[PDB]
């Protein structure tokens, strides 16, 4: 009953379940330790993110080890079409000899890989199963360093100190430059190296690399200047990937749109994006100030960033030291990036494919956009809890307010009313009409009449398509004129490329839209608003409200303020992230329903489906769930079984665990403290068990773990329900 | 297929009606805000919310007609927006 | 130091010692220059004449680049000419 | 000013007087980051001796070979896969071996160089100054052999000639 | 990188100077045991108790692995694969096209005999009071001082011969598992070779 | 056990005292207020975080604040 | 197919990592 919280006395003190409960959601919180300093703090963080980074590496080995020992990569590359790739084998004693035959695949049971691994490693230049062992050996090595380097920072003498941590010149000049341009850099070296070759059937491994050259001018060109000669010569239309039939010498190009045979963008065009972006990198690494006297002082940037007129106060003068001071700020601020940037993947990596023969792999394309967009909501929830934390725990009122008027940041704090009624207007607005306009194609449809449906044609983003150069609207407006300034501009760069993919019916690139799209993006849009309501409502109402003006005394997460004053359920920040997270949920299944059918469609051909059935609610539940989910359900009847088996059982495992999520939702405590109390007692009045007594007492969970509980099997049943009906649906639909 | 863009060619299949619904709901919103003005200068403000005035909301009902002219006219005057009187939370 | 400021322009200190003591009589003057050069480098790589692979001509390109830099100099040189420079 | 090595620049605050092979030669400012100069010091006597090894080994493979067959590739790097990896990883946990315990020393001690290695006693009875011009003596011999056999690497790699 | 110091000289390593002299296997031992208490105090890793267990089971199971070649060599140790239809799929190796490869039936003997050795030892592990040995140390015990580089030569049933014959069959454990790995022979096979042919007869 | 604090915006209208079921709260002279009593938390080890004592606090955001923090088997009420 | 050899060294060095990790998870202190 003690030494298990170690770092926090409290919590060892206590003589109930709840000390073990807390003691493992509150090991990561670090500020709130016994016995706790700032230094230590970044060195344990410091430490963690070396682990953590050695975990990663240690994953991405692990596939790779298992896609080379028991995959069936080298059969795929020479049939990427037809040969489904294998992510490992499986043993499983539980298995009947039916699940062993169904799940057969080769010489044992294995998984079909729908992480796209195949075809990423292929496109980078892997063509052997001793090639995946070599990225699995060299990874564990770089896992190894990790360790050791986490270990090593740790030690007294090389144990960085706070002025280290906090030198922000000094890590942005080498993450942006060193990071980002120097790894652009040497993907490109890459890229071409052994990418470039490989896909035209040249071999470069660890062996020729010295020796055989990239481009045949080797490297003259690029000292003399005539940069041109790497585009020269580009690999032709009738270029078969992975095989010199129709290959080109050309290291880096411009030529838009997708590779003929593989429908994925061109390596080389690839290899130049990366060149370009290691140049724009490298150069914006040195903006900020070092020991060499020149550069910028990022303090006095935003020190002499305030409008003359004055609209923003003073300013930004007391951000530097609120950044600085906070690792909460930072935080909400790298997740709110991270969770942009991986909806920019999630949208990019569907529309232009980047790796050769993905845009076929129907289930890996359903699943890497899914879990995509789940994690970036997952991230997006995460910033703005951590500007919520901020608030709470590191905001300070006096940095930000410089003689009374305040600065950037704590003006947010000053019309935080305005901002929230304007956020809940929009919601209520969004929601509202989104919801009657779907209503009414329900109730007109269901009547038989479905020419009084209100559809709207969504101008506003076929003027964008257009603009792109999709001439299916009619709009010649820039792209789709050939003698706008924008296409003379570019006629000879990259448009015949790119007016040739967006062009195409065949493609994800700019699908077409109609009302059922309007319908659905203004749904998404509701969404977004009402999560951002929520969580800025939470951000802002953190430091206190008009119920409790002294919030920010009672933390971050706490469970209540008591009955009094009508009633306190839910009322810290953290509970505003815990209802945030339904609607995250929610709007991420609508993202991923609304690209899931609309997929389904095209890939099926029955896209006048979708155009005609998705402008009404029970089109949506009669045309995409009821109907998909048909080869799900029937991965295992009273007749037999299928490889889909797997995916069924995880279906009903997702409506299971959600709705115990139910119950710990629906159901608050009090009632089961009463119920543990009678079980108490008929343990300690019953002979043969008096015998064995607990040392923790046991209690109810916590209101705040039991909305955390409630919280994880909600999500929990969520993810897992979505990804088996969307993996099995589109794998017993589409063959 | 609804066109509601802006352009006036297709104006009668959104633009029109937002008139229309924009001059009913700032009817609707310009008698309720000036009962809840008339009625909050009285000795029991409550009890004329449950209990309405139909005298009083009858002729405020039907004065809504010119609730654009009416708005601006208030605005103007500076009794339309408060200023600092509105109650704000600790932060 | 302290680059923050309330009055009417701001401290010739926010432009780094090297334009803290440039005239203003030559900043206006080179930021005119400086975008009238860039706008016809980049009227004269595109626009005027399409681009092409074997034409690219790192003058254009480098003189495009002054465009975005005219902006700095301009605003540097009313910067100047508002703090008696 | 103060370096000796670059008689213009002053050298930073840690390059002084003790620590023999101090010719103020610190450019970048490395020493300013680490804590003390015993950690780098270490691992610049470790590559130092690692390099003396490897040149007198190249030189030796170059003109002088073992009895069996599998030690009879003359190119160093070809000898590298030539040798079974029976050789190599004998070597390597030999090394290791050797590794471990000087691991557990390095990262505390005053003196992580100093591994009390003197079989031959050829600093027993030596004065102050005799020590650290042998100090000196074994800095600069690695010094120029780490260059040396970065050298002769890059000029195998790059021509096949592995000496000459 | 100038205007600071990376390492704060409050946080400065200092040499200890508690392990001088203290050869390599005495700081090894006090490093694991100052590192990592309540398994260093249970007798776990480079520990004495540990050894003296391993060289105990090292030397029976080259004892048994004399016993697997005779078996092996006199026609014992049955013969084909185990059965499927009455073992569960758990059995089954792979399926290279059309028949099940499962687990030979002489593995799975030899998996039984091994798992009645292992069982006697989970009973003496959970029979700590009437054993004359334990398994690991009580609190308070501590263990047994270190041999060194040669135990004392003390012929007979002693702790000494124990010892140095564990200490014994365990480098020949490993010596046969260095040769079997870099010749690339199996295990029995370097058995037979290192008793000239003996055993496999 | 958890924390109770008292502001000097006490009436000493004695409703929290008589409130606390576990007889955390009592009522000792002061000369801040007309009744000449300020309420006194002595006895916070018996504090159960009930939040009864606040409920009938009458002053604008209360007089007696309680502060949850470490558990112990008297602040669980738990009769096991 | 990779060989025993192959696969043998790769769990030999994944064991090398291990300790590794809890030597940085020992470091990180109970
Ligand atoms: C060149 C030198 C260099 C390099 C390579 C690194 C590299 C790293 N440092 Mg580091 N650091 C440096 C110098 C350097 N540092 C210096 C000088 C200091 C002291 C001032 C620090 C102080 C420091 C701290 C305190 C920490 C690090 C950490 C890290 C790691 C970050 C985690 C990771 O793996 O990210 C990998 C990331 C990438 C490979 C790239 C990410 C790609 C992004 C997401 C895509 C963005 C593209 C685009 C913009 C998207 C938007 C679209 C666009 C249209 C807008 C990383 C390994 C952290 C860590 O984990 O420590 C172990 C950490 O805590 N460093
Ligand atoms: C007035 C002096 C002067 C001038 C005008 C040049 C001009 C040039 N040098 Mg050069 N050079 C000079 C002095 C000069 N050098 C001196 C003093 C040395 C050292 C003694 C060199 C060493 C040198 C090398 C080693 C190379 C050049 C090259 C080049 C040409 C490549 C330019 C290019 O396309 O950028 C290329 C742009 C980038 C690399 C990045 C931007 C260019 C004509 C290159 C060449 O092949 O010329 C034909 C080349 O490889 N120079
Ligand atoms: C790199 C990103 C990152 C980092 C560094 C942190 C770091 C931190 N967060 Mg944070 N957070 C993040 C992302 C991140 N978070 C995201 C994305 C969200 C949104 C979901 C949140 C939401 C969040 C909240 C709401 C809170 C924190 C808190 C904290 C702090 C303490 C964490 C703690 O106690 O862990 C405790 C760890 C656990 C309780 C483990 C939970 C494991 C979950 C339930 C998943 C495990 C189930 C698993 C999937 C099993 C599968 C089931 C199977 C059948 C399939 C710490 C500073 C807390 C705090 O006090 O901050 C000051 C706090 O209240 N964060
Ligand atoms: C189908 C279920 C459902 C529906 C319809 C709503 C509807 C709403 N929620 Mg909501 N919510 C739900 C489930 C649901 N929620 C769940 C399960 C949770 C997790 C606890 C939440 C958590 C939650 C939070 C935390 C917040 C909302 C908010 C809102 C409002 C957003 C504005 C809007 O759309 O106005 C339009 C309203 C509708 C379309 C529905 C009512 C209209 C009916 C049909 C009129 C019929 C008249 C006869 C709206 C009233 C936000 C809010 O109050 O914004 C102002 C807000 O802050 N909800
Ligand atoms: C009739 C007077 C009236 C007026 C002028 C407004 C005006 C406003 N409300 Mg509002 N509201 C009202 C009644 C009114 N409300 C009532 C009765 C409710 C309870 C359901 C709400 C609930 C409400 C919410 C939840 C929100 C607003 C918001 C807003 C603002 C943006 C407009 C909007 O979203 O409409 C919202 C309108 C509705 C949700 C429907 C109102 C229901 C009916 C139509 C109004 C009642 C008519 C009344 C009985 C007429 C009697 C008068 C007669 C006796 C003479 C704006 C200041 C939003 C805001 O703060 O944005 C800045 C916001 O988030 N209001
Ligand atoms: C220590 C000083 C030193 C000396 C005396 C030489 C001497 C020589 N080098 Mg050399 N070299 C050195 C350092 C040195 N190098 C270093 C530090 C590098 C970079 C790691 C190189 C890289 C290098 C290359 C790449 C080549 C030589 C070549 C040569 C030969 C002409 C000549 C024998 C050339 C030669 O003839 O190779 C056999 C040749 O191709 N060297
Ligand atoms: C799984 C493999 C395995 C095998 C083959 C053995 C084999 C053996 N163990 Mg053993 N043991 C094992 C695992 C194993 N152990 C594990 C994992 C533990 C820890 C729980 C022990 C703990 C243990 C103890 C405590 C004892 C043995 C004993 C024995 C011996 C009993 C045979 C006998 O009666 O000879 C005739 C034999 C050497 C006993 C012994 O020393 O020999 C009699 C004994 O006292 N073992
Ligand atoms: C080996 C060496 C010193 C070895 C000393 C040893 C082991 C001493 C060990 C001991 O003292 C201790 C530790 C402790 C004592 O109690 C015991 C003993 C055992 C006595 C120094 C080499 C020092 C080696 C040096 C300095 C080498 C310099 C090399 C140069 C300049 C080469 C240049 C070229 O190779 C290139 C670059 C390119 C080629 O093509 C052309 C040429 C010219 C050939
Ligand atoms: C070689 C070895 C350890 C070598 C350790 C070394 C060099 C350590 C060196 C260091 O510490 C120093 C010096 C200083 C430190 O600062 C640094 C390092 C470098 C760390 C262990 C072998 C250890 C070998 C062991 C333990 C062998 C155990 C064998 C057993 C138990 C037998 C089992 C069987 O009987 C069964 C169970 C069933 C039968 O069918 C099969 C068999 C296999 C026959
Ligand atoms: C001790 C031993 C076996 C002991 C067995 C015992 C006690 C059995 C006891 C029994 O009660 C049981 C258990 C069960 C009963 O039913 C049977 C009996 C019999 C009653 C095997 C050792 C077996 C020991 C072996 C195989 C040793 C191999 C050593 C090698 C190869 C050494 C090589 C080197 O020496 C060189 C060549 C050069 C050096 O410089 C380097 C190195 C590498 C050190
Ligand atoms: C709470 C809080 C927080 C957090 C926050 C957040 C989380 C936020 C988010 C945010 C976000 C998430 C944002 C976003 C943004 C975005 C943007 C801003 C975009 C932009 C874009 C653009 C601008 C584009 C443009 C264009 C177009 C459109 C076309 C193409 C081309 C171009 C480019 C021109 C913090 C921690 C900080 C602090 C405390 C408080
Ligand atoms: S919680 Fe409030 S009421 Fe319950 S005891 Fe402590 S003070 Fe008295």
């Amino acid at each position: 009953v003690y030494k298990f919280p170690k770092f926090s006395k409290a919590l060892a003190e206590d003589p109930s379940t709840r000390r073990i409960w807390y003691g493992i959601a509150t090991a990561h919180d670090f500020e709130s330790h016994d016995a706790m300093t700032e230094s230590k703090l970044y060195q344990k963080i410091f430490a963690s993110h070396f682990g953590h980074i050695a975990i990663i590496f240690l994953w991405t080995a692990g596939n790779l080890f298992h896609v080379a020992w028991q995959g069936n990569f080298e059969a795929w590359i020479l049939n990427p079409l037809k040969v489904r790739p294998i992510a490992h084998a499986i043993w499983d004693p539980h298995f009947g000899q039916a699940a062993y035959k169904a799940f057969l695949k080769t010489s044992s049971p294995a998984n079909l890989a729908l992480s796209g691994v195949y075809e990423w490693w292929y496109t980078i230049g892997m063509r052997t199963n001793n090639d995946l062992y070599q990225g699995s050996f060299f990874l564990i090595l770089l896992s190894s360093l990790l360790l050791f380097a986490g270990w090593l920072h740790l030690q007294p003498s090389f144990r960085p100190s706070l002025d280290w941590f906090k030198a922000n010149e000094y890590r942005l000049n080498h993450h942006l430059s060193g990071l980002f341009g120097v790894s652009s850099l040497a993907w490109t070296g890459h890229l071409v190296h052994v990418a470039i070759p490989e896909s035209r059937g040249i071999h470069v491994g660890w062996d020729n690399f010295l020796t055989v050259l990239p481009h045949p001018e080797g490297l003259t060109p690029f000292f003399s200047g005539n940069w041109k000669a790497y585009a020269q010569n580009p690999d032709t239309a009738s270029h078969i990937f992975g095989s010199g039939e129709g290959s080109g010498t050309a290291i880096l190009t411009f030529l838009g749109g997708f590779h003929p045979q593989t429908k994925s963008l061109w390596l080389t065009d690839m290899a130049h994006h990366h060149l370009a972006i290691a140049v724009l990198f490298i150069v914006a690494g040195h903006m900020y100030r070092t020991n060499w006297l020149i550069g910028h002082q990022m303090k006095l940037i935003l020190e002499a960033h305030r409008p003359p007129g004055g609209r923003l106060g003073i300013g930004h003068i007391g951000l530097y030291e609120t950044i600085t001071n906070s690792l909460h700020f930072q935080l909400g601020l790298a997740l709110a990036a991270l969770g942009v940037a991986t909806s920019l993947t999630a949208q990019h990596m569907y529309a232009l494919p980047p790796y050769a023969f993905l845009a076929s792999n129907f289930p890996t394309q359903a699943a890497l956009y899914t879990h995509h967009q789940y994690i970036a909501g997952f991230l997006m929830v995460g910033a703005f809890a951590h500007g919520a934390i901020f608030f709470v725990r590191d905001y300070d009122p006096a940095v930000n307010t410089r003689n009374g008027e305040k600065n950037v940041l704590a003006r947010m704090l000053e019309h935080k009313e305005a901002i929230i009624s304007h956020l809940s207007w929009v919601s209520l607005f969004l929601g509202f009409h989104t919801l009657g306009i779907y209503v009414h194609n329900d109730v007109v449809v269901a009547f038989g009449q479905p020419e009084k449906q209100i559809l709207v044609e969504p101008l506003f983003a076929e003027w964008i398509q257009a603009a792109s150069g999709k001439t299916l609207y009619n709009f010649d407006l820039l792209l789709a004129s050939s003698n706008s300034p924008a296409s003379v501009a570019s006629s000879q760069l990259w448009l015949p490329g790119w007016l040739s993919a967006i062009n195409d019916g065949k493609n994800s690139l700019f699908l077409p839209i109609g009302p059922g799209d309007f319908l659905v993006h203004h749904a998404i849009a509701l969404g977004l608003h009402t999560t951002t309501l929520i969580l800025v409502k939470g951000a802002l109402d953190a430091r206190g409200s008009k119920l409790m003006p002294d919030k920010k005394d009672f933390g971050y997460s706490f469970p209540c303020d008591g009955p009094g004053r009508g009633g306190t359920c839910d009322i810290s920040a953290w509970d505003a992230f815990y209802l945030a997270m339904f609607w995250m949920l929610n709007t991420i299944g609508w993202v991923t329903f609304y690209w899931h059918w609309k997929h389904l469609t095209l890939w099926q051909g029955n896209q006048v489906q979708f155009n005609e059935s998705s402008n009404y609610i029970m089109g949506w539940l009669r045309d995409y769930l009821w109907l998909n989910s048909s080869p799900l359900i029937n991965g295992y009847n009273p007749f037999g079984m299928n490889s889909l088996s797997v995916w069924a059982w995880m279906f009903l495992f997702g409506h299971l665990v959600w709705a115990t999520g139910f119950m710990f939702l629906i159901s608050w405590r009090g009632y089961w403290q009463e119920l543990i109390e009678t079980i108490v007692w008929a343990h300690e009045r019953t002979p043969l068990a008096n015998l064995v007594r607990w040392k923790d007492k046991p209690v109810a969970l916590s209101i705040v773990q039991a909305r955390l509980v409630g919280l994880a099997h909600f999500t929990i049943g969520y993810v897992l329900t979505y990804a088996a009906f969307v993996i099995a649906s589109t794998i017993g639909k589409l063959g | 297929h609804l066109i509601t863009d802006g352009r006036w060619s297709h104006g009668s299949e959104f633009l029109l009606p937002s008139i229309l619904f924009l001059y009913i709901s700032g009817w609707i919103g310009w008698v309720g805000r000036k009962y809840i003005r008339t009625v909050g200068q009285t000795s029991n403000p409550t009890e004329k919310e449950i209990i309405i005035d139909v005298p009083l909301a009858i002729s405020i009902m039907t004065s809504g007609f010119l609730w654009p002219f009416a708005a601006w006219q208030e605005f103007l005057s500076g009794d339309l927006i408060a200023s600092d009187e509105t109650i704000t939370t600790s932060p | 130091e302290s680059t923050y400021w309330e009055g009417k322009a701001p401290p010739s200190v926010v432009l780094g010692p090297f334009l803290s003591k440039i005239p203003s009589g030559v900043l206006g003057p080179a930021s005119l220059v400086a975008l009238i050069v860039g706008s016809y480098c980049t009227h004269e790589s595109n626009i005027f004449n399409t681009l092409t692979v074997d034409t690219i001509y790192p003058a254009y390109v480098l003189g495009s680049f002054l465009t975005p830099i005219s902006w700095g100099l301009h605003v540097a040189a009313w910067i100047q000419k508002m703090n008696k420079a | 000013a103060q370096s000796k090595a670059l008689p213009f620049l002053k050298a930073p605050a840690k390059l002084d007087g003790s620590l023999a092979g101090d010719f103020g030669f610190d450019p970048m400012g490395i020493s300013d980051q680490v804590a003390n100069l015993k950690y780098v010091r270490a691992a610049e006597l470790k590559h130092c001796r690692v390099a003396m090894l490897g040149f007198l080994g190249w030189v030796v493979q170059q003109y002088v070979h073992l009895p069996g067959e599998i030690y009879a590739e003359s190119n160093p790097l070809k000898a590298l896969t030539s040798v079974p990896l029976l050789s190599q990883i004998q070597i390597f946990l030999f090394i290791g071996a050797i590794e471990l315990a000087t691991l557990d020393q390095t990262y505390t001690a005053d003196k992580p160089w100093d591994l009390g290695f003197d079989p031959l006693n050829f600093s027993k009875g030596k004065s102050e100054q005799q020590m650290k011009d042998l100090e000196v003596k074994e800095l600069k011999n690695g010094r120029v052999a780490m260059i040396a056999i970065m050298g002769l690497i890059a000029q195998t790699l790059y021509t096949g000639v592995p000496l000459f | 990188g100038t205007p600071f110091d990376t390492v704060s000289k409050d946080e400065l390593a200092v040499e200890n100077k508690a392990m001088a002299g203290k050869s390599v296997f005495e700081r090894a031992m006090a490093d694991f045991n100052g590192r990592y208490p309540a398994v260093a105090a249970l007798g776990l890793g480079p520990s004495a108790k540990a050894e003296r267990w391993n060289g105990r089971h090292a030397m029976f199971g080259w004892i048994v692995l004399l016993a697997t070649g005779y078996a092996q060599a006199h026609g014992l140790l049955p013969e084909g694969g185990m059965d499927a239809k009455e073992w569960g799929t758990w059995v089954i190796v792979s399926t290279t096209n059309g028949e099940q490869v499962t687990i030979p039936a002489a593995r799975a003997a030899i998996a039984i005999g091994h798992l009645h050795f292992g069982a006697v030892g989970v009973f003496a592990a959970y029979s700590k009071n009437s054993v004359k040995d334990r398994l690991l140390l009580e609190p308070g015990e501590k263990d047994e001082a270190p041999a060194g580089l040669f135990p004392a030569l003390r012929p007979g049933l002693t702790k000494e011969a124990e010892m140095l014959n564990g200490r014994v069959a365990m480098l020949g454990l490993v010596a046969l598992v260095a040769v079997s790995a870099a010749t690339g022979q199996d295990i029995l096979s370097v058995i037979d070779q290192g008793l000239g042919g003996l055993l496999l007869k | 056990s958890h924390t109770v604090k008292i502001y000097d915006t006490c009436i000493g209208c004695t409703q929290c005292v008589r409130a606390c079921p576990t007889d955390v709260l009592e009522m000792v002279p002061w000369d801040g207020c007309k009744a000449g009593q300020i309420a006194s938390a002595p006895r916070t080890e018996d504090c159960v975080g009930c939040k009864r004592c606040e409920t009938a606090c009458p002053t604008d955001f209360l007089s007696v604040r309680v502060y949850l923090g470490g558990e112990t088997t008297r602040s669980l009420g738990l009769a096991y | 197919m990779i060989y025993d050899s192959q696969v043998y060294i790769a769990l030999v060095i994944a064991v090398v990592a291990s300790v590794l990790a809890i030597r940085l998870g020992a470091t990180l202190y109970n």
